[PDB]
């Protein structure tokens, strides 16, 4: 397919930079491939001077230049070995780099459809497969078929009618080969099927392991996992009898093949047209060539492999956002009003299926809008286009009478900031994280934003103060402190537009009569979500809504 | 059986 | 089996023993060819020579085929065992441990074999040869040994670099909302860089190792093959060895240096594969009289975490008893070792007059039968994952008749295929209702003694409870059988002829429901809420 090539050449083009390290790497690969084909003849010329009579000359040259030859052959080898993983490496980082900056710029609606693990496959494995094509599968094939071209030229130099012979067995090989090869290859896809329905036995078992313990049925899982146990073992022991057959079908073959070489070139030597070492290099080079076509069938085997694997990384990479265009505004000052003009959204993830229908109000600097309801969990929606993640399918909402998406995504997500109901925590620490999106921000702004946010109680304690390591999604913590870092991290960006989900519900009710109750909500919009009729103790414009509708 | 050619880079 | 390993451990020196007569006969004959012998020795060498070859080869596939159809069997068995020990109480790394420690095991006694035999004949047609290739075997290939394990250092920190760079990227990823929102793509990317930037030192260490450690295991062996051929070259100036063992000795050599390269190869894969291993009456018929006299328990946890004391409660056959209270009643203990699902440890306790451990497994779980109190469904069909446990497969119209009497007719019509419809694991796509509903049923096909169904109604619904209600109090003699249902509904507690509440593990109110409501019990102070 002309696909294939397409993606050949786009992974070119990726390996394009390291030209000069690929030029000596190839440069390396043909020294060693002339120092390896030189050797053997130079290995039979020393037993034919050394079966008729003795000149120390020819012997003292012969075994001189056979020992440089090895050593050159080797020097160029190991060179050409570490320029290859040197480049191979370089491929690997440079993909992950360019993937990873691809990844980032999708839109939510991908990141919810697709899981996690897929991403992590191809950021972990699927990315170092396409990085083994040209430094590791190119190489190989490229050194064998010069490798048996000069092996086959040395060994028409030697004897034509012995090399004839050869000619006419190799297909039988090839053809054995490829059979082998495939059929290898559909029953280890068969047996990599059913030991995954062997493990989903147990992954089943383990799940419901308190059902099982009740109805005391251990036995009828054990004898189905047996059942599957059975039905693996029968595969591998195919596999394991074709490669049996297979390997004494090849044991075969080199028998006829070598008593057929060795008979002829005896006839031949009765003749006086040939020497001992003749025959020697002879055996040496067909014993080479009958493991390089081999090599040759098993890369090509594998550059397939190698291909699509880069053809999976591809796809993932060049997909296209559905995000609206980039805005170019930014205000010095921000009045903070909101307006929603009947905006009306339907889920991406689900289209023509709307979960909000012509909703309208307004949004003002110095009033507290609090939304009530239920809603099962719909309330979040309005929260998440408010910033704007998801752009609204009808209406439209705008700050100052400007649309949304006319703002500059750094501006407008450092002016209108929010908090859900359960924090996310990074990996960093307590002041990376305070800071967190922030360009340049001094240790003063941290305690302002702690002290404000009533954290110092738990953060005074914390080891190496703010320079404490924070857990694995924040494992070190309990709720109240993720909530606490979490209200933090959002007044210390003194955000003209403030929403929080579940203020008194969830959220402590410190943290609720101090960020709702200070300077911060003294002259900045404030839209507190809530599930009950507590906000209404502090609420000024209280809006409820049901199923995608205003009251 | 006999060890398969392992090739490396 | 032992006298299966015996029998391959004959065939595979056997067939190590007639494979090396290639190079022995092909040496025989160009020294045959060297002093003018005759065509009948020829024709005898080639004939001789190809029999045993082929008698080799067939030997090897016999030995390989017996030892692969029994260590299929041994790992199938193992695999089994395990599952059947932890369910009791992983299986993927037994199965990866099994299945490599098969072929490298096969490996190294194959080529430990081979080059015992190859040893053998070495020794056999040149002493000073075979002394010289022994005296430089270790000296010159302990090297590889030496550098392997500062290249295996470099690897290795070469994928745990990618593998934290990898958990960054998955973590920046899995919190797309939050980077979107506070606008900090670039600083993620920023880490990544970071990462990779501290990869990529070590990573041309790693490729200086490489390769060093091709040179170095290349040199060594070329050295040797120049070494030995420079001997054999004296020697054979010297007449004490004939050219044709040179031949011979020259075609061994590559052999050998296979064989100890396979060895040294294979010889710590195998140690890390151990090391990775090294890690491992019945009755016949009751009324449903269970009683209960000061029991208690303990969690599995610890025996300082109390489950429950001092219970006394009465199952009263043909009735039902509902169990109420806060956290501290402990009513899930009670439900276990009504179960009997946990020990005891403490108190006494009797089903219809006999300890409930001291009868039989199967008797006493198809008996005194039991509802989850979160519901589940297998990955099975309706006819399957609703009558899972039975030991005798029930009839089509015996399961709808019990589906009809759980309520759960409907829901097996409606699904298709009738009763063979298709189940997702655990039951994740299963109504909560319709989970309740099937467990009620699972639990009533067996005919149960007694009924233990509690916590059902936190996912059923009004109408599921109301069901529920009727099956239990508007039973028919309540069907010759006991219950202790521990629901969260209210409603049908009222209904109970004997309700009940307790404290801190222990039993704090009791009677009958108006009276249980008149007192001073924590059933009457949910009731006054």
């Amino acid at each position: 397919q002309v696909n294939n090539k397409v993606l050949m050449w786009r992974l070119l083009k990726l390996s394009r930079p390291d030209l000069p390290l690929l030029v000596a790497a190839f440069f390396f690969l043909v020294l060693a491939v002339l120092g390896e084909t030189l050797i053997p003849h130079y290995s039979g010329r020393v037993i034919d001077i050394l079966g008729g009579d003795f000149d120390p000359h020819a012997f003292a040259s012969a075994i001189f230049f056979m020992c440089l030859f090895s050593f050159g052959s080797s020097l160029s080898a190991g060179c050409r070995g570490g320029c290859f993983t040197y480049t191979m490496s370089r491929i690997n980082l440079r993909i992950r780099e360019q993937l990873f900056s691809s990844l980032l710029r999708q839109d939510l609606g991908f990141f919810q459809e697709t899981k996690t693990g897929e991403l992590n496959s191809r950021l972990s494995s699927d990315t170092t497969l396409m990085s083994n094509w040209l430094p590791l599968n190119a190489n190989v094939l490229l050194r064998s078929l010069v490798k048996v071209v000069g092996l086959y030229g040395f060994m028409l130099s030697i004897s034509p009618r012995l090399t004839l012979l050869s000619l006419l067995h190799m297909p039988f090989t090839i053809a054995a080969e490829k059979v082998y090869n495939t059929r290898h290859q559909e029953v280890l896809r068969e047996i990599q099927d059913a030991v995954a329905r062997a493990g989903q036995v147990v992954r089943e078992a383990v799940g419901g392991l308190q059902t099982v313990r009740s109805f005391g049925a251990e036995e009828h899982e054990v004898c189905r996992y047996k059942e599957a146990l059975e039905q693996c073992r029968q595969l591998y022991w195919r596999r394991d009898l074709e490669r049996a057959l297979y390997l004494l079908v090849r044991r075969v073959l080199h028998l006829g093949v070598q008593m057929l070489m060795l008979s002829c070139g005896l006839q031949q030597m009765q003749d006086g047209e040939l020497t001992q070492g003749s025959l020697l290099s002879f055996m040496i080079y067909q014993e080479s060539v009958g493991s390089y076509v081999q090599t040759l069938v098993y890369i090509y085997g594998d550059m397939l492999s190698n291909v699509g694997a880069a053809e999976k990384v591809f796809s993932y990479m060049d997909r296209q956002p559905n995000l609206p265009s980039p805005g170019t505004l930014a205000p010095t000052t921000l009045q903070g009003v909101v307006k929603f003009q009947d905006v009306s959204f339907a889920y991406p993830n689900r289209p023509d299926r709307p979960v909000l229908k012509g909703l309208t109000f307004t949004l003002r600097p110095g009033e507290v809008t609090a939304l009530v309801g239920p809603n099962g969990s719909g309330k979040s929606t309005v929260a998440a286009l408010l910033q704007n993640l998801y752009q609204p399918t009808g209406g439209q909402v705008l700050l100052d009478e400007k649309p949304i998406s006319q703002y500059e995504h750094c501006y407008l997500h450092s002016q209108v900031v929010s908090v859900g109901q359960e924090p996310v925590l990074f990996s960093g620490s307590v002041r990376n994280n305070i800071a967190y999106g922030l360009q340049s921000c001094e240790d003063d702004k941290v305690m302002a934003a702690a002290q404000a946010a009533h954290a110092d109680d738990f953060i005074q304690e914390m080891e190496h103060g703010i320079y404490t390591d924070v857990g694995e999604k924040g494992s070190q913590l309990a709720a109240g402190q993720k909530q606490r870092l979490a209200i933090a991290r959002a007044l210390v960006r003194d955000p003209r537009v403030l929403i929080l989900d579940e203020a008194t519900s969830a959220l402590d009710v410190q943290c609720e009569q101090a960020l709702q109750d200070w300077n911060s909500r003294g002259d900045r919009t404030v839209l507190v979500i809530a599930h009950r009729l507590q906000t209404v103790q502090r609420a000024h414009q209280i809006l409820v809504l049901q199923e995608g509708k205003l009251q | 059986i006999l060890k398969e050619p392992v090739h490396g880079v | 089996e032992t006298r299966r390993l015996s029998l391959f451990l004959v065939l595979v020196v056997l067939s190590s023993l007639g494979e090396m007569a290639i190079p022995f006969f092909t040496g025989r004959l160009t020294d045959w060819i060297l002093q003018d012998g005759s065509a009948d020795t020829f024709t005898r060498n080639l004939t001789l020579m190809s029999i045993l070859t082929i008698a080799s080869a067939v030997l090897e596939f016999v030995g390989d085929g017996i030892y692969n159809n029994t260590m299929g069997h041994v790992h199938s068995h193992l695999q089994g065992e395990v599952f059947g020990a932890v369910l009791r109480q992983v299986t993927e790394d037994t199965s990866t441990l099994s299945d490599s420690l098969s072929e490298n095991l096969s490996l190294f006694l194959w080529y430990l074999v081979r080059g015992l035999c190859l040893l053998g004949i070495m020794l056999w047609g040149s002493v000073s040869l075979t002394m010289v290739t022994l005296i430089t075997l270790p000296l010159l290939f302990l090297l590889p040994k030496k550098v392997g394990k500062w290249y295996q250092l470099l690897e290795v920190q070469v994928r745990e670099s990618l593998a934290k760079s990898s958990q960054v990227a998955i973590e920046a990823l899995s919190a797309m909302p939050t980077v979107r929102s506070f606008a900090n793509e670039e600083g993620e990317a920023q880490k990544f860089r970071e990462k990779l930037q501290e990869i990529k030192t070590l990573n041309q260490k790693e490729a200086v190792a490489y390769a060093v450690n091709s040179w170095t295991t290349s040199i060594s062996g070329m050295l040797l093959k120049v070494g030995i051929l420079y001997i054999g070259g004296q020697l054979v100036t010297s007449g004490a060895v004939s050219s044709g063992n040179l031949v011979t000795f020259v075609l061994y050599q590559m052999q050998f240096t296979q064989a100890v390269e396979v060895l040294l190869s294979i010889y710590p894969r195998v140690q890390k594969a151990v090391g990775s291993s090294e890690k491992i009456l019945t009755p016949l018929h009751l009324e449903g009289l269970v009683q209960f006299q000061d029991v208690s328990f303990a969690y599995p946890n610890r025996p300082d975490v109390l489950v429950l004391q001092g219970l006394t409660f009465t199952l009263r056959p043909g009735e039902v008893t509902a169990l109420v209270g806060p956290n501290g009643s402990g009513k899930s203990t009670v439900a276990a070792l009504l179960q009997n699902l946990y020990q005891p440890t403490g108190g006494q306790l009797l089903l219809d007059g006999k300890p409930l451990p001291q009868y039989e497994h199967r008797y006493l779980h198809r008996q005194v039968a039991a509802v989850g109190q979160e519901p589940q469904v297998f990955g099975r069909s309706l006819q399957e994952n609703i009558a899972y446990g039975l030991t005798q497969k029930p009839t089509m119209e015996e399961i709808t008749a019990a589906a009809v009497k759980s309520g759960a007719h409907s829901f097996i019509s409606g699904l298709p295929q009738g009763y063979d419809t298709e189940v997702d694991e655990a039951g994740s796509q299963l109504s909560g209702g319709q989970r309740q509903a099937v467990a009620l049923a699972r639990a009533l096909i067996r005919k149960p003694c007694v009924l233990i169904l509690d916590d059902a109604t936190s996912a059923l619904d009004a109408n599921s409870q109301l069901q529920v209600e009727q099956l239990l109090y508007e039973s028919p003699e309540r069907y010759s059988r006991s219950v202790l249902l521990i629901t969260q509904h209210l409603s049908l507690v009222e209904q109970a002829d004997h309700i009940l509440f307790l404290e801190g593990g222990a039993i704090r109110e009791g009677g009958t429901h108006q009276q249980l409501m008149e007192k001073k019990g924590c059933y009457w102070a949910m009731v006054q809420a």
